[PDB]
This record gives C-alpha cells, structure tokens and sequence, in this order.
C-alpha cells in the first residue's frame, strides 16, 4: 500500500484513488471483532439497526421484545478493547414503550434530534432523542412491517408505511395526514423505500413477488411495476410483471440511487434499473432467505466497487453489486440474521440477530 | 473557538489544463493555463509568451476549454471549479482595465453520486450547442447551450454503462455523437451515442459499439476530413470510424502509457502524445482523396513529464507540467544530433509536489530559507526558497581594496553619471564611464594620493573632495581648483557629509559648517561638541533647495544620537542609544513623505525613528538587527523612489511599503560600499563593491520568493538538516527496469562516494532507494547510501539521542515485495556521518513498515505499521524498546511538542497522545471521532493541533476545557483548496503568534499563524465586506468557496480568515476602500493588512 | 557577468603603514590603560584599525594587540604580592583593579570595534576583545593563589560579618560577585566554600540555638 501513498504524495493519482482503494480493501478483510463488544439489552432478536447518517455516532435497534436502544459506537474509553455502551433506552417501563416488536428503527433524516419507529402494535412513534418522549404517534388499522423516510427530502417529510393491508400508507411527520394512500398493491407490503435520489420516488415490495416505484406526487398509480424478463413474456399487467417468484421482502436503492435492489423469497437477488425498472441480469447466485417479514440489508459506500451485505440465512453475505461475486461470508451469529448496517465512516458492519446478539463487524490490520 | 490566518507565500506552480485559442481577441492566440486555482491567459506573441492577465479563481480549476458559439466574435471560456462551479467566462478588454465578465454562472452538483473514478472529464460539442460533463459515474449531465442559460441549467442523461474511462465529441455528425471507452467484465468497449436535446436522451450511436485494447485509455476525436476517433492504449493506437478500422501496435509506445494528447493542425493530419516517462511522441494520419492510409508514430524526442500540452505556432509547445518545470520547446524540422526534434527554448519555474520540506536558518543569518524536495521521478530537485532582492550582475571587476564609491558627472552638459570615483586606503581613483567601455581617467583638481571621504556634485557647477587633509572645491571647467577650506590647526578631517550646498566636517571634537558659494568656500560657523564625534549627515528633506536645517550627529563617549539645527548648531534633540557600542553611520532620508533618522550602531544593530523636520523630535524608536559587522547606510533611488542601503555582511535594503519599512536581504555574500551608479552603459545600477571586486548590476523591485534550484534526476521522499555535519539528507528514490540497470544519469549514480546497504536481516521496475548527504553549500551529494534490494525508505529524522553526543541520521524504511498489500518487514537504521563517510552505527529489525519517525526528548519514537512504540537509545549503543501503543488504524504521522504526541491516523485523523514519564507508558489524552482522511498534521500551541486532510481541507482540533474530556473538538474549518503534503514550524521574515509553513502538491507554500480574538473579529467583519465588494472571477461566493467540503460532510468555513483575500484589500481602489470601510478609518485597516502581509 | 579590465593599474596603497599606523594605536592602548589622555584621536584611531583590516593583517593586528594587554595587566599583579594589607582594603583594592580593568578594557574595544566584529567574530576560535579581557584577568591575576585565597576569603568574611548583624559594603561585594561569576571561577572557586562555609555555620547555630 506504500505505492498508494507515494502516488498521493506526488500527485499522481487523484487521493480519492487511495481512499477507495483503502476502503475496499478493509471491506474485503471484513472479520468479526473480538477486540469490540455491544452490550446485551435485548430479550428477543433485534430485528431493525439505523446508525445516524451525519457523524455516524449513535446507533438505534429494534428488539423483538418491542425495546428500542440507543447505542453509542465511539470508544470513549482508551483501551484497545471496548464495549459500546448503551446510552439510552425505550424500556417496557417506559410509559410509551412499543407493547410488541419494533421491526423499523430510523433517524429523522437530516435531524439526529429526533427518531422514527414501529410495531405490530400498529403504531409509528415519533421519538426524540433528546428527553426520550413520543413526538407525534400515528395509529394505522393494521400491522407495520417496515416503513422509511427520505433521506434525501428537504421539501417534504412524509414517511412511507408498510402495512400488513395492501395500500401503502403516507404518513406526514410535519402537520398530521395520514390521508394519502397509494393504491395498486395487491398483498401485504413487506418492505418499502424512498429513493436516495429523487425526492418523491418510493420504491415499495409485496408480498405478491412485484416491486412497484410510485411518484407519490402522481395520484393516478405507479411509474413502473418491475418485471423479471424485461417484457419477454409480455402480458397486460393484472396477473403480470412479478419482480419474483415468491414474496418479495427486501429493497435497497444502491447509494448512488441508480439501481433497486430486491431479495426476495425465491431465493434470488435481482438488480434492477431505478429509472425503467429493467432487470440488469446480474445473476448474484442462490441467496437464502425465508423470512415473513421486512429484512433488512444495506450496500456500500465510499468503495471502488459496490458491496452489498445481504442477511444470508445465519450468516451475512457479501456480493459485488455490478458483477454478482460472492466475497466471502462473514460467520458468527448464531440464529437467522434480520438486519445488517453499514458504518460507511470506518467500514465497520452491525449486524443484529435472533440471537439477541448485535455482532460488530470490523476490517482486519 | 480557536483563530488562525491562512496566507499563500507562493502561488501554485502545478499546470492541471492548459488550452490555446483566440481568447482576447480574434487575431490574438491566447496560451490560457489553468494552475491550481491561478488563471494565467496568456498570447502567444513571434517569441516566448506575453502575460496579460492573472485571475484567482475561488475554485480549484479541473475542467478547462475554449468553446465559440454562433455569434460571438471571439473565444468564450467555460470552466469547472472541482466543487462543481461551471461559469463562462468571456475576456472584454476596455482600455487599461481588463475585466474577466462571467457570461453565465451555475452549480452543476448533484446532491448525490459516487465521483467518477477517472475523474471529473468536460467535453463541448464541436459545434458548440452542448457542454457535456461526466461527474459521477452512471449519469452524464449534459449543458444546453442553443438556448441562453443564465444558470446552466444541467439535465442529468442516464448512462448505461458504470465505468466511463474516457469521453469525447465526435467531429462531423449532424446530431452530437459522444464516442467513450467504457469498462464492463468482459474487457473496454468504445460506444457512441446520438445526444438530443428535445428528448432528453442518448439515441443508437452512428456507428455501433466494437472492442478495444485491454488498456484503451484515451480517445482523440479528429477533425471533419477523417471523421471517427482514434483510441490509443498501452500497445496500440486503433483508428476507428465504422466501416474503416485502422489499428497499429507501434514498439516504441509499450514502454511507457501515454497520458496527453493534442491536435497540432486544424484538419488534424498530425498529433503530439506525451507519456509518463517523458518521451513526446507525434502522431501522424495520412490521408486518401476524403480517407485516411495508416497511421505513424515518430519519436520527436524528451521534455518534462508531459500532463497537458498545446501547440502554438511554428513548433513552439507548451509541454505543461505538474511533476517538472512547464517547458516550452521548438519542434525542430530536423535531427538534433541526437534524434531529438524538441530542444527546450524557455522554462518556467514549479515547485512540483512538495513531498517534504525543512526550513533552515542556512548561512547563519535571521532569516529562514527553505529547502523542499519539489518533483518527481526524473524531475525530482531541491528548491531552495528565500525571500530577497536579487542582483542581476551586469558587470564584475577585480579590485581589492576599495574603500569607496561615488559618482560623477565629470561633463556638466550631461545628465547620467559618466564617471565613478573610488577611493582605496590613503589614496583615491577616478574611473570614467564611457559607454560599458570604462576606463580610469584623471579628474584633474582631485588629489590622488589622499583617501577620500566624499566626493560629488554640487551646486554651481562644481565638484568638491573632502580628503583626510582638505574639503577641495573644483571648477567644473576646465578642472581646476577654486577653493580648499582646511583645518585651521592643520589637523586631519574625521568625518565629513556634503550635499548640494552645505558640507559640514568634524574634525574631532570640533565641528566646520561649510556651506558652498560660487568659487567659494564660506565658513558659515562652528562648534566644539562634547564628546568626539562619529559620524553625522546634512540629507535635504522635505522642499528646501538643497538647504537641510538640521545635523544629525553621533557621539562617541557618550553614545547619543542628536539633531543640531543649522547653521547655529543648537541642540533641538538630543537621544541615548544606549549599549556599549558607538553609532557609525547615521543617515537622514524620507519614506513616502515620512521622514526618518536610520541610525546603524557599530556592532550591526540599527534603529530607525520618526523625525519631526520641523522641530527635530525623535519618535517612535525602533531598532532592528540587520547583520553584525558595522554599516554603512547609502541612499540610492530605484523607480521614481529613494531606498536606503545598508552595506554589511548582510547587506539589507530598506524600502517603504505603504508607510511601513521593509527590510529585504540582498542576495549577495557581502557588500561593503555602494553608490547609484546612472551611467550611459549602466542606466540606472548599482555599483556594489565588495573585499575583493567591484560589481555592477540593477537591483530589483519589491522582495519576492527567489528560488534556486538542484536537479537529482530522481524523486526525493524526505528531507532533514543535520547541523553539525553541515549537509542534507535527501531519501531519493529512483527507478530501474531489469540483474537491474538505471533508466538515466541520477544524483544517487552520481556521488563522490556511495555504499550499498549489506544487512543480514532478511534472508517490469523496481525502485532502489538511497539516502544521499547533501553539502549545504555547494548541494553535491557528497554520500549515496543505497538501501537493500526490495527496500523503501519512508521516513528520515536527524537528532541525537540518549547521552551520548554523535548526531545520527535515523532512516525507518520498510521492505516491499509485489505479492502482499501491507508491509511487513522493516527496520530502522541509525547512520552517523563524518569524516566523508556514512557508518551503520545501528540496526534494529520491526514487524512492519516505518511510515514516521520523530525524535522525542532524546527518546526516538518510530510508528510500525499500526503502532508508536518509543525506542530508547540505549549506551550499548542498539535501540531498546520502552513502551508502544496499539490503539490506531495506521500511525502515519507524528508530531511533538514537549511531551504531547500528535498522531495522524490515516482515517481516525489525530492522537493527542501524551507519554507519562513517571509511569513509561502511553496515555490518551484525547481524539477526534470524525473519519477525517489525513495528509499531514502539525501542532500549533498547547490546545491547537492543526490537520489537513486529504478531501483539500483544513481543521483545527482543540483539546476541549467527564469521559466527553476525551473528544477532540474540532473549532476551525477551511477548504484550502491543495493536497497539503508536510506542515513545519519557522517562517522567511525574521501580531500573529506562531507561524507553520506548508507545502503542497501543487507547489503552493501557505503559512499558518495564530491570531488574538480581537484583529479575528476585525478581519472576519472585513472579509466579509470585501465579500460583499469584490466581484470574482465566476462569481463563486467566497463562503462557499471556503466551505469546508467533503463527500460526506459540508460545513462553512470557520476559525479561519483567508488571507490572499485580506491581502486585495490593498489592490481595490480607494472609493471601493471607503465602502469596505463604511462603518474605523482606511488607513487604520490599511496599516493592519500591511501588518498582516509583513508575515509571508 | 561581462568581466571588465579595460584600466591602468599604477599606484601602491601602503607605503609602511602597517608597522607605523599601529603604533600609533599602540601608544593609544598604552596611554588608555594608564588613563592618561589620548594624544591622538579616537576616530582617526578607530579609522586606522580600519584600514589595518583591509591589509588582511587582522590576525597580527589581533596577537599583537594581546602583548598590549597581557603586559599591563601583569603590571598590575605585583602591588597586590606586597601583603601588608588587611582583607578589607584588599578587597577594594582589587575590585577597583577590576572596575578599571572593564573601563580600560571597554575603552581599548570601542577603539578595535572593527577588527572585533569583522576578524575575531568570523573566528570562532578566536575570543571577543572583550572575553579577551577576562581571560587575561582571571589567569595573570585572580588565578593568583595568593590573590584568590585572600580575596574569597574576603568576601566569606565580610558575609560572616554581615550573618552577625554587622553592615557591610554591599556594592563591593556585587562588584566581587559579579566580578567572579564574569570571570566564570564564582562556581568552581568560591561557591563551594561558601555553601561549606555556610553549612558549618548554621549547622552550629541551630544546635547551640535548639536548647537555648
């Protein structure tokens, strides 16, 4: 790596060479971390992670159990060895505690003073993170699988909702309507997304293997409904264009927001174009999942090639996103994974299980 | 809230773009260059290069190119600013006011996107109805230009393929073709697309996608005759237009990759290439009435290491570079005996990719004098930066012994200086100025055989010599004697200062007031002074007509300096100097209607105070320490201006910058007399004498930074300045190619004495490292060390450690093989040097590479890969582990000051890591959280650990006032705009506490001091204003210019005043001064930024 | 650098003027050291030494300058060997031979002033004219064993004088102090008497004053 640093110092390559260069090169020594620890909190599995996204400090988790921690990931002591300690949390003591599992945990996107989260209690609390008190709390007429705000939205801030019924849910975190609904769904809504590019592109999963991108601006439907073969098998869409074969349960734009990603229960991966929903043919081999509900995966950034951490039945698995190689799989838990997040600061990986455990990936050397 | 003042001594030097076309007018032939962030147009006159602009763009310029629409009758502008500013910039010349107006201005930043990999490329349609910028990778935003974008209002066209090496515009196509080389798993694929702007999107290409080479890394759109695009690679240069396909695989390009291209004709029937190695190639297309035959590759010959290069006109090309010096060569239409058509015409200075620097006080002066290691692989050098007012030596003559210069004009009738009167120990020497031919005469009324005092014009068309016997008055005509005033007592004269009418001697004690009438001499009165008297003058000041109503005089006994009116000799004033040590040479002069009394003592100290011509009232005493020998104050005039001089074995102008006096070194070894020498052959000189020769040459304007320069041949890494040997140790690092052989003559090859590193530790191109000595007089390099096989020398340090008194060159290296990522093996070296030769004194194998190495209280304190273990110096004589801390990511740079560490990490970005000594170990003391990517780090004072990283930013970490103790708070930010690659503490001038000069890849040398709370309160309130005021070159507003800016973060700038921003203060107009100033006075700010640029 | 020879090149500077021009200075040094008035005339003195320095004959000029000193300051040893003298007058006695002595000595470099900046300085080697002074000072009289044993003990008995409540004169002890520690013997000669001196004293006091 001294050729990297010479060829800085001299000006030679531009020094965003060396750091992508760097990054992916500790993303692909990617171990797990006996020289760190996460504090056990959790009765049940911790089914949701979301580090801040500005300074990448604290970091959220949904339990099972319906517990929401606040963790804190600088070592603050000055040995090598560390634990990260868990600030604050959302007890069952708590008087506005999620009474059953938080499966969504995330930021108030451009604001760390505030949280988002939701459970089968089918409610979405607006929690601040400041004196730990539900802001505003919206109750839906059933359950939440997974909801997600715009990271990218300075305009609005509504907040897309995953409920168990077949009609995505708009809720407004500034003055309250839950009114707007897109309709087209047929099934349960496992796993929805905005898009990190454009402010009013969401990207919802179902149930019924199709992945729909809505402009939520458009009150007439969906922009695309995806399709396995690219319109091969052309059919007029009332029993065509399934992005799967089985349920569909998990979205992740890439970072740059150019491409969706999709898991679903077949089975498969599939990287789909974001602008016209055309499936990119990367073949990403067989991935294992059966989860029946919203799982969670995220993708690199910062690296020369795109990495995508992918909850592989009990193991974490990571694929180049462009190319479909399977990196390696990173081993340690011991239940099914449900959600895996990416310290995109130091290219450190969280990966919280069934298990009650939250394992914290780190790069070796 | 820390504050600190960020100024640029020296402007970058790195050329990123250069692009030729007729910018300033239609007939001209512009040769714009896109340094850094400077903006230096050009025209490209019969011969060299005539500068006709210079403008800062608040930007670091990455994309530059000359565009002209429909219309317009010259050249427009188009550039991008690396934080995605696009402006068109358009020239409009009114007279003498020349005025860069921005036609368009926008920001062309998406929110959200991974920066390409290659880089930002900015391509216009040949016809001028589209920009077309490639910024992140997938998307390809495209400008319109048919319609009139005030904004440049972008649209983003998606991109289908994710790895775009390189984008050009195809020549000749009814629709805007691009033809890019992109990369996809199954090798690179050139592809065209048909932009269209009614639809927004790509369409099928002219002629569809093919394969090329494995490394086809540039493409070159020829003109309308061809058509198509050529793709160069690595071993090959296939000619593409569809149906025709052209592809050759010349020997000669395998050796080296070529980076830059360039069109020579407008029908491109010919084309220039530069490589990395240096080599500049010629690319020559043959044509078939129209077609094209084949393609040929012709070796024109070497130049620097060629980034970016244009042709002008007859040959003449400037081969831009970021490595070397930008060249400009004359492409010769025949061999040059060496089968080289390039011989160099001109060059233009650059401090390269500063790679490290160390500021030394080389000839023991006050003054500070860098040394960085600018360049790269074959231009790697020393330049050696000092502040000055360089002499341009017109003639030198051999004299020893001369005591004494004046001027003459020996022809009433003429206006110049034709005759110079020296003066050597008790006689004296008339030299005629005829023409550069000079020649000693005899100036008949001048006694020869007596030293002279003084001797010059005066008024009524007379001479006058004051020798050790007699003031004589000549005639003019015809050189005759009218009068000699002696001592009535028939004692020798002492001292003696004339001027146009009035002489006063002091012979002794006893003073003569002499004032000159016509063929007479007339004592007008005298006195008995105290104590025996020094030295004294009679300058005129003010408006008097040659009449000076004061004296000034100092004394012996009594060291004093006074002011005695004339003709009574009453004391108006009188001052003690104080010390020991007598006055010498007092002089009286004016500064931009400020008058002055410059006093210099006999042991080299000066003072300088404010005087009152009126009254005679000294104030404002300063004193300033110009050299050691006594001085000798002369006043001379340089450009409608009079300057003092002040002859020493330092010898210092002294010059007035806007009320405020500056004392500039000389760049001469020594000067003992001068005199303004005005002659016919000489106009307007400087006839500088010294023991041995009398010089003569013009001395220059202003100081500015002079750079020498010594050529290695091979890049250097590290720098440091070993006292006691008197030499430099220089990490060059050059390159072979097979056993293994040397590509060209390099400095490490060219020692007196050289040794190869045998070490029994351990048991395409290579680089084979060396640590040369460098004599710090005559910079040859006395000893070429060179390392094992496979090894890098990364860090060097010169100390002494332990007890013991030897000083040791210490060099961490760090062996590399191909196979792994990371050293493993390294070792630290402690050499010693003496007696023209370089000992191993010891060894001391590690885990890992040795990235830096600091001296620490005695105690060495190396960083193995990961950790900073602190050796101890050991009376064995072998370095023995102390302590060593494993808390990093990678230590790679230290810096100490007392006991605190300061450790940059490559990505945790600092460690104020502190060593307990009652304990002997490490401790913590606190850091920073943010992933900040480092370049070099440096402390400022107890609580300000300053750190650049690499996204071209500056912060400043302040140790803050419970566990929160231990985060580092970062107060300042300030997007520099330069990679900056080593920070040292010192400065190059002998109100702002603290000084930290910096290199930098592009060769810009910023200086950062520390300020008091109240001047950065002021100067915010002033940058803003300025803000407000100045206009600048894209209209980028300054706040965002400095905003500290990241992929991930994107904050305004703060605890930072711009300098160079501060500093056009002093160039705006006054009226635009007094609205700066609406709410204080001008000339109060006026002064402050003056004491602001004293710094730099 | 278009050299230039196009001259005549008659004359010769120095007639005998290095022999005769310093001793003229070497009446000089010899009246300044007796305090006897200068005949001649500092600043044709000083310009004298000047041009000696331009001769190149700075190092002479500097040795035989040295003779000047090093054969008064001799002179001045012999009155203090005559030992019918009590420990105070001594004691003003050779502090008024060292006050003259950086009188004298500050006179003969305001004179030199030239060939002390110009020659000795660049001479690392070499000491100032002034360092001149104290080396002549220290080794031809203060390192006089005769002269230091009765002048350390002069001063340890005036501060055994001053212990016991009595007045002394302060300003000649500072002169003596200060004389010491310029010639640098204050730490090697008289500190560790003192300081043992001192320690007897007090350690006496304090047990004869604990039981009273």
């Amino acid at each position: 790596m001294l050729g990297f640093l010479s060829a800085r110092q001299t000006g030679l390559e531009d020094p965003l060479r060396l750091r992508r260069a760097e990054s992916t090169r500790r993303v692909l020594g990617l171990e797990l971390n006996k020289d760190r620890d996460v504090e056990r909190i959790h009765g049940g599995g911790i089914n949701t992670l979301d580090i801040e996204p500005v300074e990448g400090r604290y970091m959220l988790s949904g339990g099972s159990d319906g517990v929401i921690v606040l963790y804190d990931l600088e070592n603050s002591s000055r040995q090598s060895y560390y634990t990260c300690k868990a600030v604050c949390s959302i007890g069952r003591d708590h008087p506005d505690v999620h009474r059953y599992s938080v499966e969504t945990v995330q930021w108030y996107p451009h604001d760390t003073g505030m949280f988002t989260s939701s459970s089968f209690d089918k409610t979405l609390k607006v929690w601040d993170t400041n004196t730990l008190q539900t802001a505003d709390v919206f109750n839906f007429e059933e359950t939440v699988y997974s909801h997600h705000m715009s990271p990218v939205s300075t305009k609005h801030c509504l907040v897309a909702v995953g409920t168990r019924g077949p009609k995505v849910q708009l809720c407004d975190l500034k003055s309250g309507s839950c009114s707007h609904i897109l309709q087209g769904h047929r099934q349960e809504i496992l796993a929805v997304s905005w898009s990190p590019r454009y402010d009013y592109i969401l990207a919802t999963a179902s149930a019924d293997s199709r992945v729909k991108l809505w402009d939520v601006r458009r009150a007439s439907g969906c922009l695309i409904t995806l399709d396995q073969h690219n319109g091969k098998k052309s059919q007029a869409v009332e029993s065509a264009n399934t992005a799967h074969n089985g349920k569909v349960n998990g979205l992740c734009f890439t970072s740059d927001g150019l491409h969706l990603l999709t898991v679903g229960t077949d089975n498969r991966m599939r990287l789909w174009n974001s602008s016209n929903g055309e499936n990119t043919l990367v073949n990403y081999g067989k991935v294992c999942n059966n989860s029946k509900k919203g799982l969670k995966f995220t993708v690199s950034c910062g690296c020369s090639s795109e990495f995508v951490f992918v909850p592989y039945g009990s193991t974490i698995a990571v694929y180049t996103v462009y190319s479909g190689e399977q990196i390696t799989m990173l081993k340690g838990h011991y239940k099914t994974v449900d959600c895996c997040v990416f310290q995109s600061n130091f290219q450190e990986l969280y990966s919280g299980s069934r298990d009650c455990n939250i394992l914290a990936w780190v790069p070796s050397l | 809230m820390s504050y600190n003042y960020v100024v640029t001594a020296q402007k970058p030097t790195a050329v990123n773009g250069c692009v030729t076309g007729h910018f300033t007018s239609a007939e001209d032939l512009n040769l714009l260059i896109a340094k850094n962030t400077r903006l230096e147009i050009y025209v490209v006159t019969a011969e060299g290069l005539r500068p006709v602009k210079e403008v800062g763009m608040y930007g670091k310029i990455a994309v530059m190119e000359l565009f002209r629409p429909k219309g317009e009758s010259k050249d427009l502008l188009f550039i991008l600013t690396a934080k995605y500013n696009a402006c068109i910039l358009e020239y409009k010349q009114s007279g003498e006011s020349i005025d860069i107006i921005t036609r368009a201005h926008g920001n062309v930043q998406d929110r959200i996107g991974r920066p390409s990999e290659t880089g930002i490329i900015g391509i216009i349609d040949p016809e001028c109805r589209m920009i077309g910028l490639r910024l992140y990778d997938g998307l390809f935003k495209v400008i319109p230009l048919d319609r009139d974008n005030k904004e440049l209002k972008a649209f983003n066209i998606r991109l289908e393929e994710l790895h775009v090496i390189d984008v050009k515009f195809l020549y000749g196509c009814q629709a805007p073709t691009i033809c890019f080389v992109y990369q996809d798993p199954q090798g690179r694929h050139v592809k065209t697309y048909e932009v269209s702007l009614r639809e927004k999107e790509f369409n099928k290409g002219p002629w569809k996608q093919e394969n090329v080479e494995a490394e086809a890394s540039m493409v070159i759109a020829v003109p309308e005759p061809f058509g198509g695009a050529i793709i160069i690679g690595q071993e090959s240069i296939t000619y593409h237009n569809g149906d025709k396909y052209l592809a050759i695989a010349p020997p000669i390009i395998k050796q080296s990759t070529i980076v830059c291209h360039n069109r020579v004709d407008p029908n491109g029937s010919r084309y220039l290439l530069g490589d990395m190695e240096g080599r500049l190639f010629m690319l020559l297309l043959e044509k078939e009435e129209v077609t094209l035959k084949d393609l040929r590759v012709e070796l024109l010959g070497e130049t620097s290491i060629a980034e970016c290069l244009t042709y002008l006109d007859n040959g003449v090309v400037f081969v831009g570079s970021r490595l070397g010096d930008s060249q400009l060569v004359k492409l010769n239409v025949d061999s040059n005996e060496q089968g080289s058509y390039v011989v160099a015409m001109e060059t233009f200075t650059n401090l390269g990719p500063i790679v490290d620097m160390c500021v030394v006080d080389l000839e023991r002066q006050g003054q500070g004098q860098l040394v960085t290691c600018s360049g790269a692989f074959k231009e790697g050098s020393l330049r050696i930066i000092r502040n000055g007012i360089g002499i341009h030596e017109h003639a030198s003559i051999d004299l020893p012994g001369i005591k004494g210069l004046w001027p003459l004009r020996s022809d009433p009738n003429r206006e110049t200086d034709d005759t110079l009167v020296l003066s050597f120990v008790g006689q004296t020497r008339v030299l005629m100025l005829n023409g550069e031919e000079v020649e000693e005469t005899e100036l008949m009324g001048f006694v020869d055989d007596q030293q002279t005092f003084f001797c010059g014009n005066v008024a009524h068309q007379q001479l006058i010599q004051i020798t050790s016997a007699s003031v004589r008055l000549v005639s003019q005509e015809p050189k005759a004697l009218v009068s000699e005033w002696k001592e009535p007592q028939a004692k020798n004269i002492s001292v003696a200062s004339c001027n146009s009418s009035q002489v006063v001697v002091a012979v002794g004690r006893a003073l003569y007031y002499l004032q000159i009438h016509p063929q007479e001499l007339r004592q007008i009165s005298h006195t008995e002074m105290e104590h025996e008297v020094a030295c004294l003058d009679i300058t005129p000041l003010g408006d008097s007509n040659g009449l000076s109503p004061l004296c000034a005089i100092g004394l012996w006994t009594d060291i004093s300096a006074r002011i005695l009116k004339l003709p009574s000799f009453e004391l108006l004033h009188k001052e003690m100097l104080g010390g020991e040590i007598i006055p010498r040479s007092i002089l009286m002069t004016t500064f931009e209607s400020s008058h002055y009394l410059l006093c210099a003592l006999g042991d080299g100290a000066l003072f300088y105070f404010g005087l009152n011509i009126e009254t005679g009232l000294l104030s404002d005493r300063k004193k300033v320490t110009l050299g050691t020998q006594p001085t000798v104050l002369r006043t001379f005039r340089s450009l409608s201006t009079t300057n003092v001089f002040a002859c020493s074995d330092r010898p210092t102008v002294i010059y007035s910058s806007n009320h405020k006096l500056v004392f500039s070194n000389v760049n001469l070894k020594e000067v003992n007399y001068m005199c303004p020498l005005n002659s016919d052959g000489y106009p307007d000189s400087l006839a500088l004498a010294n023991n041995s020769t009398l010089t003569i040459g013009t001395i220059d304007e202003i100081q500015k930074l002079h750079i020498r320069t010594v050529p290695l041949y091979e890049s250097p890494r590290k720098i440091c300045y070993q006292e006691v040997s008197q030499c430099f140790g220089v990490l060059s690092s050059r390159i072979e190619v097979q056993g293994t052989t040397a590509l060209r003559p390099s400095a490490s090859t060219q020692a007196l004495s050289s040794s190869v590193s045998s070490s029994k530790l351990f048991s395409e191109e290579v680089e084979v490292h060396n640590l040369l000595i460098i004599d710090q007089h005559t910079f040859e390099v006395l000893h070429a060390h060179q390392f094992l096989q496979n090894e890098y020398a990364l860090s060097l340090v010169s100390c002494k450690l332990g007890k013991d008194p030897n000083t040791y060159f210490i060099v961490g290296t760090a062996m590399v093989y191909p196979e792994e990522a990371e050293p493993k093996q390294g070792r630290i070296v402690v050499f010693q040097y003496s007696d023209g030769k370089l000992q191993t004194v010891a060894e001391k194998e590690v885990k890992g590479a040795v990235y830096s190495m600091v001296e620490f209280n005695g105690k060495l304190l190396a960083s193995i890969n990961s950790t900073v273990r602190l050796y101890e110096w050991t009376t064995e004589k072998e370095l023995r582990t102390e302590c060593n801390h494993y808390n990093n990511i990678m230590a790679l740079y230290l810096k100490t000051k007392g006991d605190f560490i300061l450790v940059g990490d490559l990505m945790r970005s600092v460690l104020l890591l502190a060593y307990k000594p009652m304990e002997g170990n490490f401790e913590e003391i606190a850091r920073d959280f943010n992933p900040n990517w480092m370049s070099a780090v440096e402390i400022l004072d107890d609580d300000n650990f300053l750190g650049a990283e690499n996204a071209f930013n500056l912060f400043v970490c302040q140790k803050d006032s419970d566990e929160e103790r231990q985060h580092l708070q970062e107060v300042g930010l300030f997007h520099l705009g330069e990679f900056v690659n080593v920070f040292c503490h010192g400065s190059l001038v002998m109100p702002t506490q603290g000084s930290v000069l910096f290199g930098t890849v592009n060769g810009m040398i910023g200086l950062v001091t520390s300020l008091s709370e109240s001047w950065y309160n002021l100067l915010l309130d002033m940058q803003n204003r300025l803000n407000k005021v100045i206009k600048s070159v894209g209209k980028i507003e300054h706040s965002f210019w400095r905003s500290f800016h990241t992929e991930r973060k994107t904050e305004p700038a703060t605890g930072f005043i711009d300098g160079d921003l501060i500093e056009s203060f002093l160039d705006i107009s006054r009226p635009k001064m007094q609205e700066v100033v609406a709410n204080a006075t001008a000339d109060d700010l006026i002064k402050v930024v003056e004491e602001l640029t004293r710094i730099h | 650098k278009l050299v230039i020879k196009n001259f005549r090149d008659r004359p010769r500077l120095p007639d005998n003027y290095t022999q005769d021009t310093w001793r003229k200075l070497h009446e000089a040094v010899r009246a300044v050291q007796s305090s006897t008035s200068i005949r001649y005339n500092l600043e044709e003195l000083y310009q004298a030494v000047e041009n000696l320095c331009s001769h190149k004959v700075s190092p002479m000029l500097y040795k035989q300058l040295r003779q000047a000193c090093e054969d008064h300051v001799q002179a001045q040893i012999l009155p203090f060997r005559e030992d019918s003298l009590d420990s105070v007058l001594f004691l003003k006695k050779i502090n008024t031979c060292w006050q003259d002595h950086c009188r004298q000595m500050i006179m003969i470099r305001s004179i030199f002033l030239f060939l002390d900046r110009t020659y000795v300085l660049q001479n690392s080697t070499l000491p100032s004219i002034w360092d001149m002074g104290l080396e002549l000072f220290r080794t031809h009289i203060i390192s006089d064993k005769m002269v230091q044993s009765k002048t350390i003990d002069g001063i340890l008995l005036l501060i055994e004088r001053e212990r016991s409540g009595e007045a002394v004169d302060r300003s000649l002890l500072r002169s003596l102090l200060g004389m010491l520690s310029d010639l640098q013997v204050y730490k090697d000669s008289f500190e560790l008497k003192f300081l043992e001196e001192t320690n007897c004293l007090y350690a006496a006091e304090g047990q004869r004053l604990m039981q009273e």
